[PDB]
RNA sequence: GAUGUCAUACUUAUC
């Protein structure tokens, strides 16, 4: 389930604070 | 030392196609493709023997990011 | 009396033409001199077989006929196929009634078109040299490539569009050639982006 | 229905099982019964669309260690742990120039991804099962 | 079958001194294995290149003399 | 692949 959730998250919404 | 093993290739790839793919990095002296004579299909592996061991190592080191028919082809020393 | 193949290879100036069956002949030196001549033709490979060069292609599929362009550009093949399709459906009574009162004008295409196809539209066939003999497997051995060039089938299989811009037209193995250097087996190989100009050398490789 | 008898290009019959030829039609039907023919016969997407995106304000606290960052996240009420991954700056929504660094971004399902740029080549490991932890009792995420 | 082994020249002992004195059960099989990877790997240990002059070479001394004569 | 009996088919503008 963690591998399915990590492969479906958006990796383009980057936010640097 | 002069022979490199290529794996991860599809059954639709041919031996002149593999020779033309391997000739971009160096002239290959021989190319062996083990295939079953009963069905007439390849096993997905081949052996490319060049003229020297250093040229074979340079060809195996430069073929780590080759993709044929959507499948990544791996090159190893043999 | 009969020497081995090693003495026949060492005595003759051309040991590449020496075979294993030539050592037991009546004249090894004369056979080695005749086989290594300038304009001599080799013997066929069917002299030592047991099928008489005609029992190999038994179950292999073969096309009936390969018509040229000058014969197919006259419309005679389609008319012959239509006549064969119309004659195959006729019975014995339709074939017997057409012999007493036949119908003239079967195709009746033209009269000068065949002369124009045989005199003006004549094409030279693909001949070969006199030294290149014919064998049983010569019709199937068509595999008999250049460094720096890629065919359309290899580019379609690898997924590399060949274009004038050298950004994506070289394969992705060029990054290893930039990180490691030129191949040692081809010192005269010139690739665009490393040792060649990118808009000039648009062929993705040059042997200079 | 014999799958071995075929027609050649000369108007004959060919048996590919025993590799035999027959001129007339009466010789192909009589070649099936025999010793050689009998010998040849005997020898032969949903989780990505349903993810809510409200993008809250994250709270990350970095600290230079020597031998580590702490991200304070709210209660997610789920078993899915927030995952960290290192990516390149070549892919972006607007693609700015001079982007040649790497960024380690941690993402969760009810929260937004927090990314930190790493100018160095390799100083740590961005693996999830190696040097990361997520205390669900205090909801504290750490990665070193 | 004995007929296919007697007509094709099979079941005939042949010795190849180049590849560690190996055995071959046919003249045509030995001629096909001479231009193969095993005979090339056996000849590469002695330093002789894989060419057409050493196709019918069996002994190591004869192959060394043919390599030194060229 | 050879052998010996039978059958089919083909060729040399054969009669």
């Amino acid at each position: 389930k963690e591998r399915v959730a990590y492969a479906q998250i958006d990796w383009h919404d980057f936010v640097v604070v | 030392d002069a022979t490199v093993y290529v794996g991860g290739l599809d059954e639709k790839v041919s031996e002149p196609l593999l020779w033309e793919l391997f000739l971009q990095a160096g002239p290959v002296v021989n190319t062996h493709m083990p295939k079953d004579r009963v069905t007439g299909q390849h096993q997905g592996y081949g052996f490319v023997e060049f003229l020297s061991e250093e040229d074979a190592d340079y060809a195996i080191k430069i073929m780590n990011m080759i993709k044929l028919y959507g499948k990544p082809i791996r090159v190893n020393k043999a | 009396n009969r020497f081995t193949v090693a003495e026949l290879k060492q005595l003759v100036a051309r040991p590449d033409v020496v075979e294993m069956h030539d050592v037991t002949a009546q004249d090894p030196k004369l056979l080695v001199h005749l086989k290594a001549t300038r304009n001599s033709v080799p013997v066929p490979r069917h002299w030592c077989f047991k099928r008489k060069y005609l029992q190999g292609k038994r179950g292999i599929e073969k096309p009936p006929f390969e018509l040229p362009d000058f014969i197919k550009r006259t419309g005679i093949q389609e008319m012959r196929e239509a006549l064969q399709e119309k004659e195959e459906q006729k019975t014995m009574k339709s074939k017997m009634r057409e012999k007493v009162r036949p119908k003239m004008g079967k195709i009746d295409i033209d009269y000068q078109k065949l002369h124009d196809a045989f005199f003006k539209w004549q094409t030279k066939p693909k001949l070969t040299i006199h030294g290149d003999l014919y064998y049983e497997g010569k019709e199937f051995e068509t595999r008999l490539k250049k460094p720096g060039d890629l065919s359309d089938e290899l580019r379609i299989s690898l997924g590399m569009p060949v274009g004038p811009n050298a950004h994506k037209v070289p394969p992705p193995w060029l990054i290893a050639m930039q990180r490691y250097g030129p191949p040692p087996s081809y010192p005269n190989l010139k690739i665009p982006g490393l040792n060649s100009p990118i808009p000039e050398s648009c062929s993705f490789g040059y042997h200079a | 229905k014999d799958p071995y008898f075929m027609k050649n290009h000369l108007g004959s019959y060919e048996c590919k099982l025993c590799l035999t030829l027959h001129n007339n039609e009466g010789s192909y039907l009589a070649h099936t019964q025999g010793k050689k023919h009998q010998t040849n016969l005997a020898r032969r997407v949903e989780v990505k669309k349903f993810v809510k995106i409200g993008r809250p304000g994250y709270k990350v606290t970095k600290q230079r260690d020597s031998e580590l960052f702490q991200i304070d996240y709210p209660e997610i009420a789920e078993g899915i742990m927030p995952r960290h991954r290192f990516m390149s700056a070549y892919e972006q929504r607007i693609e700015p120039p001079d982007r040649r660094w790497q960024y380690l971004l941690m993402a969760a399902e009810p929260y937004e991804t927090i990314a930190f740029k790493v100018p160095s080549r390799e100083i740590d490991k961005a693996e999830g099962k190696f040097w990361t932890h997520w205390n669900r009792e205090t909801k504290q995420f750490f990665l070193q | 079958p004995y007929w296919l082994y007697k007509l094709h020249g099979l079941n005939i002992n042949y010795n190849c001194e180049i590849c560690g004195n190996y055995t071959y059960r046919g003249p045509k099989a030995f001629q096909r294995h001479f231009a193969e990877w095993r005979h090339a790997h056996g000849m590469r240990c002695l330093g002789i290149p894989n060419t057409a002059h050493f196709a019918n070479v069996t002994q190591i001394e004869d192959a060394v003399s043919l390599w030194a004569k060229l």
